[PDB]
């Protein structure tokens, strides 16, 4: 149940 | 000449087989992305002291189709301030009068990459949801303009690592609406299609329905999701009616057979049951019918969508949009020419 702010998309 | 003094505000690079020539608080320009209609660069400005994306279009009044979408593009990029819209940093030509004039730059804020890598991904639906949200919140924002879209696709929809999102350009085959693809009417609800066809992209990994051609569109997508109604053959003209008529009567898939859990997460109960509501929205966004398929309001009270659910970012209000300038008026290709090029001088900042 992350925060807004703990959404990471790991791009290259 | 008198104005050949201009020149000298700026510099030229080369970027592959094309020389871009730009302002020379723009430095070390290096490709990021091509499309159609221009090739993009990276770029450090100096003044801004940031990073930024540089389009270059070349010949955007080649003729009057093209005129009309360039300059609603400038104009729109222009009054719309919105988080999930691509911001207008600036905009120029190097050329230094209406004859010479061709190319057109436009500066934005630098996003990271655009939507095709991250549908490859292994998403969770904290994730998915949240782009899905960004999206349809952009969406709604440029319907509130009076701005309907009808060319979403992965290409132009941008993000950066933090999972924020915002759309590129503001529109008019893979992503297209049935009801774009057969030349039908059409509403503010033919940009839920291009969604649904990117979250089930998400999902599936493949293209959806990866059409050759446009007929083979129609036919990929009425094998998926079954033949429809005689109420919607009715809409068509009589001899795209004909066709889509002369072909087999498929009944296709359940939406549990076309997005099965194996596609989703199943550790827990919380996730079996996004599984299903990811499934239920789906199957009211790949809708043929548009008369029958959601709108934007209703996917965002959606309950995947709606735990992102903030009304000063889906319920923004309007831009003002300048008179005449999003006109219907037509114009010559000398005109539309001379009107871009008056809009392209009065924006450079
Ligand atoms: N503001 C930007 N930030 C980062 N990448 C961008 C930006 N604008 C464009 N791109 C990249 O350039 C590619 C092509 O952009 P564009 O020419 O606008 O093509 P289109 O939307 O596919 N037609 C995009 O798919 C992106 O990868």
């Amino acid at each position: 149940r992350p925060s807004r702010d703990h959404l990471y998309l790991p791009l290259e | 000449g008198s104005r050949s003094k201009r020149d000298n505000n700026f510099y030229s690079v080369e970027i592959g087989d094309s020389t871009f020539t730009v302002l020379k608080r723009y430095q070390n320009l290096k490709p990021i992305g091509s499309g159609a209609q221009g090739i993009v660069c990276a770029a450090y400005d100096a003044i801004l002291e940031r990073n930024v994306a540089i389009k270059k279009l070349s010949r955007p009044f080649q003729n009057q189709t093209h005129a009309k979408r360039a300059y609603r593009e400038l104009v729109l990029m222009k009054c719309v301030n919105h988080k999930n819209i691509i911001g207008l940093l600036n905009v120029f030509t190097p050329q230094k009068s209406l004859e010479e004039f061709q190319d057109v730059y436009i500066v934005m804020e630098l996003m990271d990459a655009n939507l095709c890598q991250v549908i490859q991904m292994e998403l969770d639906h904290e994730r998915m949801s949240y782009l899905l949200y960004q999206m349809l919140c952009g969406i709604k924002h440029l319907h509130s303009a009076g701005i309907i879209h009808r060319d979403l696709k992965p290409s132009n929809i941008v993000v950066k690592s933090d999972c924020t999102l915002k759309i590129l350009d503001f529109g008019l085959r893979y992503y297209r609406a049935p009801e774009v693809i057969l030349g039908m009417g059409y509403k503010e609800n033919v940009d839920i299609w291009s969604v649904g066809c990117i979250m089930g992209e998400m999902i599936k990994g493949g293209v959806l329905f990866p059409g050759t051609d446009h007929i083979d569109q129609w036919n990929k997508v009425i094998e998926q999701l079954g033949t429809p109604c005689p109420e919607f053959m009715k809409k068509l003209q009589p001899t795209v009616r004909t066709y889509v008529e002369n072909r087999p009567k498929y009944a296709g898939y359940s939406f549990e057979k076309l997005f099965p859990d194996v596609l989703f997460p199943a550790d827990s109960e919380h996730n079996k049951l996004k599984a299903s509501q990811a499934r239920d929205l789906l199957s009211k966004m790949l809708v043929i019918d548009a008369s029958k398929r959601i709108s934007v309001d209703e996917a965002l009270q959606h309950p995947y969508i709606n735990v992102w659910y903030d009304p000063s970012e889906a319920e923004a209000p309007p831009p003002k949009i300048p008179d005449k300038q999003l006109d219907e008026r037509e114009h010559t290709i000398e005109e539309w020419k001379e009107l871009i090029y008056k809009e392209v001088m009065d924006l450079e900042h």
